[PDB]
């Protein structure tokens, strides 16, 4: 699937 | 740090994984908040409650 | 910030929430790596899978 | 249980 990350 | 778990997933980690549904809506959810690893995330599709 | 999850756990949160075993290696664990809620943690013991 | 909570 589309994922990300983001801070902290 | 890791705690005493065999499979510590570092929730203490300066990241936040996210994945989004497949099934309708597309948007977006914390991999923690819908209880998907990030193998699961990446290696197949995601269809969130509402959409399913 | 919340994410699409009628139950957001916001683990964007700047505290990390931990939950040690009852069941006698008294090691502590963060609690989503053992997949409990606060609730859970507070409400009941907790026993991990070595102890159990 | 037994519980904490600790920074970030
Ligand atoms: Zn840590
Ligand atoms: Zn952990
Ligand atoms: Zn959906
Ligand atoms: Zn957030
Ligand atoms: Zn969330
Ligand atoms: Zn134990």
């Amino acid at each position: 699937a589309r994922t990300k990350q983001t801070a902290r | 740090s890791v705690c005493a778990a065999q499979n510590c997933q570092r929730p203490c980690k300066d990241k936040v994984d996210w994945v989004q549904c497949d099934g309708g809506c597309d948007e977006w959810f914390h991999q923690v908040c819908v209880g998907v690893s990030p193998e699961m995330a990446e290696n197949e599709d995601y269809i969130c409650i509402n959409c399913a």
